[PDB]
């Protein structure tokens, strides 16, 4: 197989800054490299083909370079609309046509710890036999954050799902929700429900808790 | 100008197969690589395989070798991707693309289909239940509250607050597909805690597939 | 457009009866559809700069050159990163990304020439990045 490595996988910049994105093939592939832009929820957009050729309509600030193993996409000066994920891909008459893992170009801002909120299951929900407990991590940066659930101090595993927002257009932060799902039976066996949060911006982990039954 | 048109959105049960079509008009694939690419929600692009006329062969990525079959039918200018033994992790957008690689040097006129969403679930169309995420009694003068939109299928739902009059501070999270085959998502908002007595907060949920609507008042619990 | 591509002329044949050395071939595509190919060749102690303009046809991979009088067919080889050019004298040429000979590409190029009825004794051209009289 041939693997394409895109490293770093995140770049945090701002309008006015140069962006230099790297794509390294695991062995020589001559000039057979394409670059794509992709914004959240949209189709991929071809920028560069044959390592150095702009697709039609692509602005001049986008340039591709390299031959062999080491390829580069340069955006000479970022515009607001340029914050997106960028992929490289082998593109040729011959297989394989592997994609790189992507480099996310985001807006830099200062570190911001999450504001954490815990929400008990509603009485209405409990009636039905299931309990959802929700933990909100609001307006943090950067994106890396760990959420751990503890029930009567026992670490939970396998019974939670997380979802994250796109970077906020106004304040450049992320938010995250974690939902712990239990049967009513299991929920009713324990007292203390806790959400424990670790993040670059927190000097100690932050916990929010409730005792089952206000 | 060649266009690729894919078949529409599919819902398939775990264990079944899905066969997605890709019809070319204005041209054919006889001299050009025809490839399939997928993207799982919020994740990256993965090449699945393709038909490569220059070597007279269809080739697959390792990850999909033995579980995907790619074919084409000359007479109908149609290419196909069949994925067997579906599991929830094959829930994705699948794309076909014709690559403009035949000329020694060309203009990069690649053509992509519009994408086909495949959702792997045992569920039937079902409207959501909406539960309050009640503001805590206990923070810079601000409180977080929200709605949990649980147990709907398929995507999407829409959520507003106060009929769209409340937009500041709202975060509506991407849905998660639960093991039941049903979706769940949360919408939250931060508001002034001084407001909690006086201002009503209602989430407006719309699930067009079921023609259902839920409006839920969210208030401090007694 | 002003799209570009770099290549090596590694082997040639024709239906009739030769550079001592060649530089890489460079192709430039122009808004409109035409390609321009440039290469330098060492012949009789002299460095000749060759330019050929290949004019679009309605068929991809098929161009006209030399004031309409030559028709040129360009197609990818089955062997990775090689192409075959066919022209009608009637001649064929093997192009590659790599200056070093590929035996596989050469073998395919032989079978191609036979199908076209060209001389099957293929001439392999020596490569040099610059041309020294
Ligand atoms: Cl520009």
């Amino acid at each position: 197989e041939i693997v394409l490595t895109q490293s770093p996988a995140t770049l945090s910049l701002s309008p006015g800054e140069r962006a230099t994105l790297s794509c390294r093939a695991s062995e020589s592939v001559s000039s057979s490299v394409a670059w794509y832009q992709q914004k959240f929820g949209q189709a991929p957009r071809l920028l560069i083909y044959d390592a150095s050729n702009r697709a039609t309509g692509i602005p001049a600030r986008f340039s591709g370079s390299g031959s062999g193993t080491d390829f580069t996409l340069t955006i000479s000066s970022l515009e607001p609309e340029d914050f997106a994920v960028y992929y490289c891909q082998l593109r040729s008459n011959w297989p394989p046509l592997t994609f790189g893992g992507g480099t996310k170009v985001q807006i830099k801002r200062t570190v911001a710890a999450p504001s954490v909120f815990i929400f008990p299951p509603s009485d209405e929900q409990l009636k039905s036999g299931t309990a959802s407990v929700v933990c909100l991590l609001n307006n943090f940066y950067p994106r890396e954050a760990k959420v751990q659930w503890k029930v009567d101090n026992a670490l939970q595993s396998g019974n939670s799902q997380e979802s994250v927002t796109e970077q906020d257009s106004k304040d450049s932060t992320y938010s995250l929700s974690s939902t712990l799902t239990l049967s009513k039976a299991d929920y009713e066996k324990h007292k203390v429900y806790a959400c424990e949060v670790t993040h670059q911006g927190l000097s100690s982990p932050v916990t929010k808790s409730f005792n089952r039954g206000e | 100008q060649v266009q690729l048109v894919q078949s529409g959105a599919e819902v398939q049960k775990p264990g079944s197969s899905v066969k997605v079509s890709c019809k070319a008009s204005g041209g054919t694939f006889s001299r050009y690589p025809l490839i399939w690419v997928r993207q799982t929600p919020g994740q990256g692009l993965e090449w699945m395989g393709g038909i490569f006329p220059v070597i007279g062969r269809t080739n697959y990525a390792e990850k999909f070798q033995g579980r995907v079959t790619i074919t084409a039918d000359e007479s109908t200018s149609t290419a196909y991707m069949e994925l067997n033994s579906l599991t929830s992790e094959d829930t994705a957008v699948y794309y076909c693309a014709r690559l403009d690689t035949y000329e020694i040097l060309g203009y990069g006129t690649d053509v992509w289909g519009q994408g086909t969403t495949v959702t792997v679930s045992s569920a039937s169309t079902k409207g959501p239940s909406v539960f309050p995420l009640a503001p805590s009694s206990k923070s810079g003068g601000t409180a977080a509250l929200g709605c949990l939109v649980k147990d709907y299928f398929p995507e999407p739902v829409t959520v507003s607050w106060n009929s769209g009059a409340l937009t500041s501070g709202v975060h509506t999270f991407p849905a998660v597909l639960q093991s039941s085959g049903l979706y769940s998502l949360s919408s939250v908002v931060t508001v002034p805690s001084s407001s909690l007595g006086t201002q009503t907060y209602i989430c407006n949920v719309n699930h067009k597939p079921s023609n259902t609507k839920v409006d839920k008042k969210v208030e401090p619990k007694s | 457009v002003a799209v570009s591509g770099k290549w090596y002329l590694k082997a040639m044949t024709a239906d009739q009866e030769k550079p001592d050395s060649v530089t890489p071939m460079i192709l430039k595509a122009q808004k409109g559809g035409n390609l321009e190919a440039k290469i330098t060749m060492l012949t009789n102690g002299q460095c000749q700069n060759i330019t050929v303009v290949l004019h679009k046809t309605s068929e991809p991979g098929k161009y006209t050159a030399y004031e309409g009088q030559r028709v040129v067919f360009i197609q990818p080889s089955p062997v990775r990163d090689h192409y075959i050019l066919y022209c009608e004298i009637r001649m064929a040429k093997l192009l590659g990304r790599d200056p070093e000979q590929s035996q596989e590409a050469l073998e395919d190029f032989r079978e191609f020439s036979r199908a076209k009825g060209l001389n099957q004794e293929i001439l392999e051209l020596a490569q040099s990045e610059t041309c020294s009289p």
